């Protein structure tokens, strides 16, 4: 009664949603066939959240993969958990976006939204009660960042009333991975303020810190990076699922966490994060999760609290637990940090705490954040976007594609306008 | 330019037939221009001062205020500022069945603050008709409906699926604007009548439990006017051009969703303007807190009806509003709040410049 | 399935077409007379990967390639060569004379008569492609086939298929060396006219492989057989994403973007760090901050154009084989941390990313090592302005006396037609000009 549709889009979604079909299937015991080989019961109470029925016992996921090039779409199939998943619901197309966000919205993406959204309908009005959407796309690209806000923008006119919980990636500071991060990141964003709900900003070069600095790991992949989004992505939809002594909705995060319709851009965390050896020289217990949470290096983000403020924040527990521990430990961090909270908000968090852990730990934790320092991810963008399109250097590219310069300033100015939002409430009152 | 402050004003309608059916008390009065509420609590009576007061409640006393006595206090002054060259912005203010959809447009007997400005700009525009100066009219008149524009002026097609929405854009120097408004060219007041009198009737209105004929949408009629005036230069002459902006704006009101008992669609739009008008209200405050030095941001993004209206809410406009209050005791809380919003709505000061259109030809150099 | 085009044209192409297919063939698995005996003992399969290589239904895998030349004498080479039971018979190749090093030969006079025939071959192909991702055009400046034959082609497919990627992998004429006294004219030509339609033209110099091939693998006695297999590799790197899995996959499309700021400055340079000996092959680590650095190195570059007397616009790296996405960005971190390294205020990014996960192979027979990483770098430098101008100083100066006019004339062309062209190539060193100055 409470179902979430998936989409992917790109190679960052669909190389991440792969993984998360790979863990959620762990967590409730399906296999890389639909069957199920699981020990408890609750894995089954509530699989209609993500995962439909078939006839065999079988089951399959509300999955939606969307690209412009097969390449990718491929690799999933051939990988270990291609099997489960709606071959009716790959949908693709050729002539892929080239890094170009104009072809992903307009040329080559238009000729194919059309049968992404026909998909959409029929998994959507299969369900009994539906909650919201839930998109894994990559700012900076074109298919991504395109054909993605696209379908957003689609989606609300014919699906208002419901979340569309995205998750994004969002460029990087230091080293890019296409030349033209700028250009399409100001784009999607001028899309995602006004058509998104809850959107949870994800950089990859703190990924590489968590991997390189906590875990310890030396040679991380992608696949590695991945399995902690994933971590992310299913803690903030596990007191849907399974029970606890204090559950939360999507709904429930979006309410008490944007205080004003255009700040809901998060940043995410997840606890605990050891290494292979150290986890014998650490105990777990609600003030070693708390600390984790609230450490810098622990955001996904690539930005620092500490030069700002939190507004409001969440905290989604899982395992048997004290709410005293939980309650108290919240408070403390409000009053010893008071200088990172707000003022005008009294209490800058919120709860939720389910019963059934993951599937080999005693107790896990995820974090959500709303921050006056996600200006740094947006004044870089911003930047980098004057420097650009003041002298016009890859501008060809988009205005051959049916595109004016009208649409690049628009783009800066909500942008802009979206820092300033922030700024107002970073400084003390 | 120089700063100037935004004319507040109010008007306290009579009893309707639903308030003396459901017998209620007087509680508005008016100290001879200052506005009193006598609280049934009776713990305190407050006091609210604005720059001109309407009585339209009695038609007796002294102090009875017309239609004609609204306009010539509060529309010809804008009209003086708009030959001067100014942006002038009217936008009434108020609850549900307060007399928006009347002290601007008006019933057929009762003309309305649109008709008497059309038609006394053109009478005087004719009788300045020299041949100095050139004028010329172009007009627009579009909705919000739910966060989506209409335009008002379009005939529909053979179709019920005839909405066609439009979409605002920002251009960097003239601000936000509507993309796709079929703006027309007006000769005379008769020609602005008949356009009036067909975007009115496909305006989107209904019956509900506080009004028979409300407003669902929020509307905005636009006039552009351009004096192209001659005068002896050695070389081509008419470069002398000032183009001027009226904005006049009926908005929806607040309704709460258990007098006026809807469902459905009904409901829907009841929301969305709800919605609208608290951004409204935080843009005001916004502004007001500006005029004493602080630093603050005006949400005007947050919704299509500020986003359309930003230059004049603050910006670059002679600006002007008319609140609109009953009486009676039932709607007591929604006078308060609507009284609030426009006492501290007067605090508001923008900066209104004479759009000469010269700059960097020769003539704003020159200046 | 994405699928490219391979044009070869001139000597200078077909002979880098023999040492592109010999690898091609070497890294999928088919042997020179077509067949694939993996998919006959596996079963089956797209490792015989349908962006280079069609397939019939006898096993035999013929390569998307055409094979233009106005000489018998090199083709004929393949006719009857290893590879004669791999290319379609229809290889177009003119039973007549050649160019003679002129570029109103090629062009016009025996540049017709044979079009028709390539843009139909070409035709053919193309429509046994389920979406089209691109040509990939072999040619050198200097001779007439080259020059003339390549702007006449690539004039004719801007008509018929217009939005395609055109690139072109050319041999830049180098200062000292040269093998025409003619290279200049036919070369300032040449550029007049595909540069209003070549999307990214790939440069490469004689001079400076034959200093890699000193320096690094000690071959102080090279051949063509030497400078061509590792021109071969840049290819490879190139078309790799369209052929293998991995994690970035660079398109075609997206190099058309990254590298291609205005319409007109579309002439990058290429370079592969780890040319290593056999027994160099030992004794080094060969890692990602190891190799990138090295693409970087003057020394290392395919182009004699010092690029720190410019700046670099933008730089596409291509990764292969066992390559860590974390050892990339510590590399491309070290690189922004340098001043000898000076990029344009309008591109703070600068950079893009590609990494496969299949190898690079070893041709036998050849001289580089089996290592487990490569890099490929493709970079928009203001340096290469330069060069254009030492090739003009070049042309001005027995243009002036009208040295060499009357072979050109004599098949057809306009004097304005030189003066034309030097005026387009007096334009392009402003616009890399204006384009290297900071912004205020
Ligand atoms: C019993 C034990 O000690 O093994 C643990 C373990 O030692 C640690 C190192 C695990 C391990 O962490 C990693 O290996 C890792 C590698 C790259 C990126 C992220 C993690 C573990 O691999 C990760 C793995 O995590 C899980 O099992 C959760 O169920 C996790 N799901 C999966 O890992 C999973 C992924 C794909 C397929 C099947 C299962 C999960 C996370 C969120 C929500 C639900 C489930 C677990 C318990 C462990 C190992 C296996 C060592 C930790 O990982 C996470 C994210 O929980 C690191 O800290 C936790 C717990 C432990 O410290
Ligand atoms: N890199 C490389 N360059 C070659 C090779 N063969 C010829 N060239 C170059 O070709 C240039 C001379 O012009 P050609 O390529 O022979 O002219 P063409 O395109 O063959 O046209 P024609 O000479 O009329 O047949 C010189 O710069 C040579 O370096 C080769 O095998 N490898
Ligand atoms: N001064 C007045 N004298 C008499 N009747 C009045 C007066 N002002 C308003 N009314 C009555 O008010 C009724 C509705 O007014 P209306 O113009 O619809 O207010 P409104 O603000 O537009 N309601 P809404 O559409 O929700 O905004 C009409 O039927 C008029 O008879
Ligand atoms: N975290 C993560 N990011 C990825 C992965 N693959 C690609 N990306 C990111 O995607 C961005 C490029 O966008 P891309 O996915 O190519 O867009 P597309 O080509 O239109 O699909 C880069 O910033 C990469 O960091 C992955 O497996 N994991
Ligand atoms: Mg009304
Ligand atoms: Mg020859």
């Amino acid at each position: 009664m409470r179902e979430i549709v998936h989409i992917q889009a790109g190679q960052c979604g669909n190389q991440i949603g792969a993984k998360f079909w790979e863990v959620i299937s762990d967590e409730h015991g399906i296999d890389p066939t639909g069957s199920y080989h699981g020990d408890s019961d609750l894995q089954l109470e509530r699989i209609n959240v993500y995962y439909n029925e078939a006839t065999g016992n079988k089951y399959v996921p509300r999955a939606i993969l969307v690209d412009l090039e097969p390449g990718t779409m491929d690799s999933v199939r051939s990988g270990p958990f291609g099997q489960i998943f709606r071959p009716d619901n790959f949908v693709f197309g050729q002539s892929g976006a080239g890094n170009n966000w104009a072809k992903g919205h307009y040329t080559e993406g238009a000729e194919l939204v059309d049968s992404v959204l026909d998909v959409v309908r029929k998994e959507s009005e299969s369900c009994d009660c539906l909650q919201g959407f839930q998109l894994t796309h990559s700012l900076g690209g074109g298919t991504g960042s395109g054909m993605g806000t696209l379908l957003i923008s689609k989606i609300r006119e014919e699906y208002p009333d419901r979340i569309m919980n995205t998750f994004s990636v969002m460029p990087s500071p230091k080293v890019s991975d296409t030349v033209v991060e700028p250009y399409n990141a100001t784009l999607s964003v001028h899309q995602l303020v006004e058509n998104t709900d809850e959107t949870y900003c994800i950089d990859n070069e703190a990924l590489y810190d968590i991997c390189f600095r906590t875990l310890k790991l030396t040679t991380p992949t992608y696949g590695d990076l991945n399995h902690l989004v994933s971590a992310t992505m299913s803690g903030v939809t596990t007191c849907l699922r399974f029970p606890g002594q204090l559950n939360a909705d999507l709904r429930k995060l979006a309410v008490n966490m944007v205080p004003f319709p255009r700040l809901h851009f998060f940043m995410p965390g997840f606890a605990p994060l050891t290494s292979r050896g150290s986890q014998q020289y650490r105990a777990l217990t609600v003030p070693e999760l708390t600390q984790q949470m609230f450490d810098s290096k622990n955001m996904m983000a690539a930005c620092d609290p500490r030069h700002g403020r939190y507004l409001t924040v969440a905290a989604i527990f899982r395992g048997r637990m004290s709410m005293k521990e939980v309650d108290e430990q919240m408070l403390n961090v409000q009053n010893k940090n008071s200088s990172y909270f707000v003022e005008w908000i009294p209490n800058n968090v919120k709860t939720a705490v389910c019963d059934i852990p993951p599937r080999g730990l005693k107790m896990s934790a995820t974090f959500i954040g709303n921050s006056t320092a996600i200006q740094e991810l947006f004044k870089r963008i911003s930047e980098q976007f004057t420097a650009m399109f003041r002298r016009k250097a890859f501008l060809h590219w988009y205005t051959g594609e049916g595109m004016d310069e009208m649409e690049f300033t628009e783009a800066e100015s909500n942008m802009n306008d979206l820092v300033s939002e922030y700024q107002q409430y970073q400084d003390a009152t | 330019g120089s700063n100037s402050q935004v004319t507040v004003a109010v008007r306290v309608r009579p009893f309707s037939k639903r308030e003396k059916t459901e017998k209620a008390s007087q509680v508005v009065f008016t100290n001879g221009e200052e506005i009193t509420v006598e609280h049934p609590d009776m713990k305190q009576v407050y006091s609210f001062i604005y720059d001109v007061s309407f009585w339209s409640f009695d038609e007796c006393h002294p102090g009875y205020a017309s239609q004609t006595t609204v306009y010539e206090t509060l529309a010809a002054p804008l009209l003086d500022r708009a030959f001067e060259g100014y942006n002038t912005c009217l936008f009434a203010y108020g609850q549900t069945g307060s007399g928006k959809s009347y002290t601007m447009m008006g019933l057929n007997e009762e003309p309305g603050i649109i008709p008497r400005f059309c038609e006394d700009l053109f009478a005087q525009i004719a009788k300045k008709q020299t041949s100095e100066v050139s004028y010329h009219l172009e007009m627009s008149f579009f909705e919000v409906y739910n966060e989506k524009i209409h335009d008002l002026l379009v005939c529909k097609g053979e179709n019920g699926q005839r909405k066609q929405p439009l979409r605002a854009r920002e251009h960097p120097v003239s601000g936000p604007y509507v993309e796709g408004l079929s703006m027309n060219v007006v000769s005379s007041y008769s020609d602005i009548q008949s356009w009036l009198e067909l975007g009115n009737k496909q305006r989107a209105t209904a019956a509900t439990g506080m009004n028979d004929k409300s407003s669902r949408s929020h509307s905005v009629f636009t006039l552009v006017m351009t004096q192209t005036k001659t005068e002896v230069v050695e070389g081509e002459e008419h470069d002398h051009r000032i183009t001027s902006r009226i904005n006049l704006v009926d908005l929806a009101g607040s309704e709460r969703c258990s007098t006026a008992h809807s469902s459905g669609q009904r409901l829907k739009e009841g929301v969305s303007i709800n919605k609208s008008l608290l951004t409204l209200g935080k843009v005001i405050s916004a502004l007001s807190e500006q005029a004493n030095g602080k630093r603050v941001f005006i949400p005007y993004r947050e919704s299509t009806l500020t986003w359309l209206l930003k230059e004049s809410l603050g910006g670059n406009s002679k600006t002007a509003m008319i609140a609109t209050v009953s009486p009676a005791a039932s709607n007591i809380e929604e006078t308060l709040s609507t009284l609030r919003y426009a006492t501290q709505a007067r605090l508001i000061v923008n900066i209104a410049k004479v759009n000469e259109d010269m700059n960097a030809k020769l003539i704003r150099e020159l200046k | 399935m994405r699928e490219c085009i391979s044009i070869h044209v001139g000597q200078a192409g077909v002979q880098i077409g023999n040492a592109c297919w010999e690898l091609y063939c070497l890294e999928h698995g088919i042997q020179p007379d077509g067949q694939m005996p993996s998919d006959k003992t596996i079963g089956g399969g797209d490792d015989s990967f349908n962006t280079f290589f069609s397939e019939t239904g006898a096993g035999k895998h013929v390569p998307r390639a055409v094979f233009v030349d106005l000489e018998p004498t090199v083709i004929d080479e393949v006719r009857t060569g290893t590879y004669r039971q791999l290319f379609h018979p229809e290889q177009l190749i003119t039973g007549k004379e050649d160019a003679a090093n002129n570029y109103a030969r090629g062009h016009y006079t025996i540049g017709k008569e044979i079009i028709d025939l390539v843009l139909d071959r070409i035709r053919k192909l193309a429509d046994q492609c389920t979406g089209l991702q691109g040509f990939l055009v072999f040619h050198s400046f200097g001779g007439g086939t080259g020059s003339g034959f390549t702007s006449l082609l690539m004039e004719r497919l801007s008509v018929d298929y217009g939005k395609k990627s055109k690139l072109e992998f050319s041999i830049y004429p180098a200062p000292q060396v040269s093998t025409a006294v003619v290279e200049p004219y036919n070369s300032i030509l040449t550029t007049h006219t595909t540069l209003e339609h070549s999307d990214c033209a790939f440069m490469v110099d004689n001079e400076a492989i034959y200093d890699i091939c000193r320096r690094n693998l000690d071959i102080e006695r090279p051949t063509y057989t030497n400078l061509n297999r590792l021109i071969s590799q840049i290819v490879s790197s190139i078309t790799a994403s369209l052929r293998f899995d991995g994690a970035l996959n660079v398109d075609l499309t997206e190099f058309q973007t990254n590298l291609v700021p205005y319409p007109r400055i579309h002439f990058p340079l290429a370079t592969y760090a780890p040319v290593i000996s056999a027994e160099k092959a030992y004794h080094e680590q060969l890692s990602v901050a190891e190799i990138t650095n090295a693409c970087f190195e003057p020394a290392n570059q395919m182009v004699k154009c010092d690029p720190r007397h410019g700046k670099y616009m933008a730089c596409c790296l291509l990764y292969r084989g066992d390559v860590v996405p974390k050892d990339v960005n510590a590399a491309i971190a070290t690189i922004k941390t340098k001043r000898s390294i000076q990029f344009v205020d309008w591109c703070p990014t600068g950079f893009k990313v590609g990494i496969n996960y299949q190898p690079p192979t070893v041709v036998p027979g050849g001289d580089l090592a089996k290592v487990q990483r490569a890099v490929c770098m493709l970079s928009n430098t203001t340096a290469i302005a330069e060069a254009w101008a030492r090739l003009d100083h070049k042309f001005d100066l027995m243009y002036a006396k009208r040295a060499f006019v009357h072979w050109y004339v004599g098949e057809g062309m306009e004097e304005g037609e030189f003066s034309e062209a030097r005026e387009d190539m007096a334009a392009l060193e402003k616009d890399y000009e204006e384009v290297g100055v900071d912004s205020v």
